[PDB]
RNA sequence: GAAAGAUGGUGAACUAUGCCUGAGCGGGGCGAAGCCAGAGGAAACUCUGGUGGAGGCUCGAAGCGAUACUGACGUGCAAA
RNA sequence: GCAAAUAUUCAAAUGAGAACUUUGAAGGCCGAAGAGGAGAAAGGUUCCAUGUGAACGGCACUUGCACAUGGGUAAGCCGAUCCUAAGGGAAGGGGUAACCCCGGCAGAUAGCGCGAUCACGCGCAUCCCCGAAAGGGAAUCGGGUUAAGAUUUCCCGAGCCGGGAUGUGGCGGUUGACGGCGACGUUAGGAAGUCCGGAGACGCCGGCGGGGGCCUCGGGAAGAGUUAUCUUUUCUGCUUAACGGCCUGCCAACCCUGGAAACGGUUCAGCCGGAGGUAGGGUCCAGUGGCCGGAAGAGCACACGUCGCGCGGUGUCCGGUGCGCCCCCGGCGGCCCAUGAAAAUCCGGAGGACCGAGUACCGUUCACGCCCGGUCGUACUCAUAACCGCAUCAGGUCUCCAAGGUGAACAGCCUCUGGCCAAUGGAACAAUGUAGGCAAGGGAAGUCGGCAAAACGGAUCCGUAACUUCGGGAAAAGGAUUGGCUCUGAGGACUGACAGUCGACUCAGAACUGGUACGGACAAGGGGAAUCCGACUGUUUAAUUAAAACAAAGCAUUGCGAUGGUCCUCGCGGAUGCUGACGCAAU
């Protein structure tokens, strides 16, 4: 229900405590990177392949990514 | 198109009530619809809100008055006796 | 017999008042020092019609004498009063229609209305619907004023009784026929369950003293006495003369 | 194509197929529309735009082609 | 055409008891449940809106619910009365309090 | 009803656990009468009346 | 074997009336004030066409009621 | 005697036994103000499974709402709980022989409260409790699932409210933010006693505008049906919740510049304007509006191919409409001798007592973070069989949803979704019946009486008398037309006095045609001349009287100015009275 814009600030509401997940799932034409905290759901659309996959690398160690 | 000979505001009430009774609140039905001249504003907005007040819709103030004329001649006898009455003792 | 209508509108079963809509006790101010001895000021804030009489209110809302608050009273609307009139209570209130004066500073011959009785007592002749007390005289040897109520009586009332100078509004109000048994039940389910009215003629002698008989008729003087018991005095009570008034009778 | 109308097939009053007060709705809305058209493509100056809006609301006008005619 | 029932154990078509059709991810429809027109708040000058605060059915403007700058407006007495309510309340309060030395001087 | 207060749920609770033909064994006891149960109550013929 | 008389209690779940709080009453017909235009007039105001949509107005659906057959039934479907 | 509510039939299967059970094919009915899907009340386990000797199911049974044995009702979000209304009970007091009766009578009033304790100060108003599963109301949505539970109680996902502490970050210190001329804006931005305002919070009616859903039209894609013949065809479906962000900004309201007559602006109607219109430009508000997140992974639909809640694939598109129906909202207009509820809870404001730093301390209605969320209801029927009427009784009993055709229409008549064929069956066509038709010539001669039935009935056009309260009579009366097919004409929108595209509907007229039939079923006034009564509308003996009876508006009479009139109480006291002669009361 709350969607983040910018990647960096993806990456920090992501290595933080309460972040109990990402899903990650991609679909015709994007991906969607889903990041689960206690109240809100938090969502980036993220459209170039190599970025998506620096994302991908950048999540925090030990932060269960689930790839669906 | 003239569309009643007669009747006017009383011709709602068809062909009830008798000619007289008619006739002796057609007098009443009219004044208690018209617009009377507002003294605040000087607009023709005056129209009765309920029975006894009278209220204008620009300059927001209600009036209390007659009950199907904003000012009755009784209370126009009465305003002047009054300012007589202070002015004779102010004095 | 059973008993009469007369008698069962006493009980409180269905008579009572039917006041849900009621806007309160339209009455004057509780009478104190600074109304005794000058004028305070207030402002009328709105004339609200007030179901199940014919006279509007007027909230007015004083300033409190000596805590720190607002008072809204609630007046019988006097016909002139507007929306931010000043109305001033006191003795040396002018004589300007609204204002509410003791009796011992309206000039002989003023109209007053909401006459109080006991100096204090907050208003009680003239004040239905469009009708007036006139000051006829003063005496202050005794403190007592005169006054013609709209009945045509005339009252020495205490001259330290306030008035409300002006005369009621509404005023004409029952000179519209209502034309309508519609129009009357509208009238009094607001008041009180007292319509349809029916007649004693048309009863049964078991709850009238008309009731009864091959044709409808009284069948007895319909003049009753003063003591008549109760259930008894139905009729025309203690009455001086009947048919219709000619002459110096209907004065 | 307007078959299966007619005197047969009709069996409403004109009023309650087609109420007069809808059909002088459109009319009014359409000759009114018209007439703000003309004035703020300036063939109207606003002195006979308001003439022929009171002639409008009066009815003199059945349709557009004769407001068009008239002005 | 797919009627409807209501969710609630409300069977009567009160005011409180409103309800609005909607078609679900499902295909199907239901009820959802709506508040009722409030009419949020008035100038008691003048009887008119009050600009700058939506309409809310009461309880739902408690503080722990709306952000504060939803609920006011940054002016004196704003929030409560008017625009042209305050302008005359501060030319009155300024032509009387004027007055009123205006006054102290004619006592000579 | 559907909306029914703790006490009448409490109360029918028992006069269900009060419907059961007598049990098979009770029949033989020594010097017995009890023959069948006369204290059957039917939701369509006798209405508990509360 | 009464019609009754009395002492003390129980009932407005039906019905009677008042009140508080909710719910409900398609489609049509007549065409009242008000407003607009045209024409007429020294004026007063009048004639013609619209609009408007009043009313304890009217034909009528759901409702509510019960006129007529003095129809059916009348140990009935039913103590209406 | 088992007879109203149209209707049943054929194979099969089980079974000792089939008209009554189950399956399938058929044929019909309810026809959406339903014989469909849910509830309030009331019932109480009737709900679901397995079985069954009797009894019951007014015939029958393998069957069941019957009998026996088991199963089933999950909530921080739906309710109750909370608040008050009509109104009820009550402490002190007054009455009463006592039970009981009075609540505004005013009494150190039932409760005291608020900052404060490391204590004390301040206020005490009109002052207790109960009372609504239809009024007010802290917070929830979608998809799954069971033999029976849930739509939102369980499961997966996504949220929200209240309360409890607290941690990190940020914001302010010109002590208590900034921007805008202004309306107002930004998710942070001191405040004690005290006071004020708003929401809560409101009648009916007319009509217009908008939003959601449904319906209707056309294209595209999937599947199904029809096909001796014609049909780019017909039928089904093509979905997107709460919640968060952004955008838009209706109809009203509001701000700034400006200064209007040659008056203008605008409505279906109003109405608005030097108290500042038209105009230009802005603000705010609704939203069941657009996009994105929620979210395609869900749901549906097809297509395959795997043995065993597999798995894989494709689609889940694009427009246009309207006096269209339901729900809601906005804003006008109207009606009132009627003005159409209260309170909880919440928000806002006035004032500013008292408060603090800058090797640091006082706040912070901001963001994120942690914890907890109790008691009771929850299955089922809601009716021509689960409720009441001694019944599985044609009776009665409050509601929500509501498709297609014809038609003015939620009339009737037919159909689809959904539900049924449950009302004991077989044979026959006699009287007499009950419900329904038709009749030659005549048309009330029958009869107490035109009782019953027939005739008229929609709509368009014309015409419409006596009488009249001049509103009516009035649909008076009396006439004419109505089908089907092919056309002609008129009535508009959007884009760039013309051109392009589009357009669902209404209204006129003509030809041709038929066994003169055309409101072809349905639905649907007979009319006139007069008298008597009641003015009218309304109400009335539930179960033999619907009326000329009662009410009524209108008219009149009487009592009463509070220390009063009419009335109630055993008493104390009370009703009219939250009243006051334009009032109360009695005729
Ligand atoms: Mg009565
Ligand atoms: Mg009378
Ligand atoms: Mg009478
Ligand atoms: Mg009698
Ligand atoms: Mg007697
Ligand atoms: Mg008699
Ligand atoms: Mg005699
Ligand atoms: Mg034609
Ligand atoms: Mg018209
Ligand atoms: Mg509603
Ligand atoms: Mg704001
Ligand atoms: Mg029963
Ligand atoms: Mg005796
Ligand atoms: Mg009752
Ligand atoms: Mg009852
Ligand atoms: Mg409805
Ligand atoms: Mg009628
Ligand atoms: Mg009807
Ligand atoms: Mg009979
Ligand atoms: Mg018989
Ligand atoms: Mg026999
Ligand atoms: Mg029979
Ligand atoms: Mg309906
Ligand atoms: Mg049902
Ligand atoms: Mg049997
Ligand atoms: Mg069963
Ligand atoms: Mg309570
Ligand atoms: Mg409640
Ligand atoms: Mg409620
Ligand atoms: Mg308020
Ligand atoms: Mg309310
Ligand atoms: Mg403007
Ligand atoms: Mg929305
Ligand atoms: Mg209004
Ligand atoms: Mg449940
Ligand atoms: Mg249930
Ligand atoms: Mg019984
Ligand atoms: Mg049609
Ligand atoms: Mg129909
Ligand atoms: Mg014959
Ligand atoms: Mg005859
Ligand atoms: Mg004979
Ligand atoms: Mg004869
Ligand atoms: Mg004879
Ligand atoms: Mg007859
Ligand atoms: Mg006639
Ligand atoms: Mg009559
Ligand atoms: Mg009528
Ligand atoms: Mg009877
Ligand atoms: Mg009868
Ligand atoms: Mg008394
Ligand atoms: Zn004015």
């Amino acid at each position: 229900p709350k969607q983040i814009h910018e990647i960096k600030d993806f990456l920090l509401t992501a290595r933080r405590k309460d972040a109990r997940s990402v899903r990650i799932k991609r679909t015709k034409d994007a991906v969607k990177f889903k990041v689960r905290c206690s109240r809100y759901l938090y969502t980036l659309c993220v459209f170039d392949a190599d970025k998506a996959n620096k994302l991908k690398q950048s999540l925090p160690p030990g932060l269960s990514v689930q790839e669906v | 198109t003239k569309r009643t000979k007669k009747a006017g505001i009383v011709g709602k009430y068809g062909t009830r009530y008798g000619a007289s009774l008619r006739k002796q609140i057609k007098k009443m039905e009219v004044s208690q619809h018209s617009k009377y001249f507002c003294e605040f504003c000087g607009k023709f907005a005056v129209k009765r809100k309920a029975v006894g007040i009278w209220g204008c819709k620009d300059c927001g103030k209600v009036k209390a008055g007659g009950a199907y004329t904003m000012n009755t001649a009784s209370a126009v006898t009465v305003r002047s006796t009054i300012r007589r009455l202070r002015e004779q003792t102010e004095a | 017999g059973r008993v009469i209508r007369a008698q069962r509108k006493g009980a409180g079963s269905v008579f009572k008042s039917h006041t849900h809509h009621r806007k309160g006790p339209a009455r004057f101010r509780s009478l104190d020092f600074g109304e005794r001895n000058g004028y305070l000021k207030g402002v009328v804030t709105d004339v609200i019609h007030d179901p199940g009489r014919g006279a509007p209110l007027a909230k007015v809302t004083f300033r409190h004498p000596f805590r720190y608050k607002h008072q809204k009273e609630l007046f019988v609307a006097a016909e002139g009063m507007y929306t931010g009139q000043f109305v001033y209570c006191g003795r040396r209130a002018t004589l300007s229609v609204g204002n509410v004066l003791p009796l011992r500073s309206v000039p002989e011959g003023g109209v007053i209305c909401n006459v109080e009785h006991h100096v204090g007592d907050r208003g009680v002749f003239a004040r239905a619907s469009g009708d007036y007390a006139i000051v006829i005289s003063h005496n202050p040897d005794n403190g007592t004023s005169r006054i013609k109520l709209p009945s045509g009586a005339k009252k020495i009332v205490p001259s330290s009784c306030r008035a409300m100078i002006g005369q009621v509004a509404g005023g004409g109000r029952t000179e519209k026929p209502m034309l309508k048994a519609g129009n009357a039940y509208h009238k009094y389910r607001v008041k009180r369950n007292s319509w349809p009215k029916v007649r004693g003629v048309a009863m049964n002698p078991v709850e009238h003293p008309h009731g009864g008989g091959n044709h409808q008729h009284i069948g007895h003087a319909s003049t009753v006495r003063r003591d008549a018991p109760p259930g008894q005095k139905v009729g025309l009570i203690a009455a001086r003369r009947t048919g219709r008034l000619r002459g110096q009778a209907a004065a | 194509k307007g078959r299966h109308s007619g005197y047969g097939k009709r069996r409403g009053t004109r009023e309650a197929r087609l109420p007069t007060k809808i059909l002088w709705m459109r009319r009014m809305r359409v000759l009114r529309r018209l007439l703000r058209k003309y004035r703020e493509a300036k063939k109207i100056d606003k002195h006979m735009y308001h003439d022929m809006y009171l002639k409008v609301k009066g009815n003199m006008f059945k349709n557009k082609r004769v407001l068009m005619e008239s002005i | 055409v797919q009627r409807l029932t209501y969710r609630k154990r409300h069977s009567y078509a009160t005011k409180s008891n409103q309800t609005r059709v909607v078609k679900t991810p499902g295909g199907k429809l239901v009820y959802q449940y709506t508040k009722k027109r409030a009419s949020g708040p008035k100038c008691p000058v003048t009887g008119k809106k009050i600009q700058g605060i939506p309409h809310l059915r009461p309880t739902e403007y408690k503080r722990s619910r709306l952000s504060r700058n939803r609920r006011t407006v940054n002016r004196p007495y704003g929030g409560v009365l008017s625009g042209p309510a305050v302008r005359e309340r501060i030319i009155r309060a300024f032509l009387v309090e004027e007055q009123k030395i205006v006054k102290k001087v004619l006592k000579i | 009803p559907s909306h029914k207060t703790f006490r009448i749920k409490q109360k029918l609770a028992k006069k269900q656990r009060q419907n059961r033909p007598i049990p098979y064994w009770i029949r033989m006891r020594t010097d017995n009468t009890i023959r069948y149960n006369a204290k059957r109550r039917h939701w369509r013929r006798t209405k508990l009346g509360f």
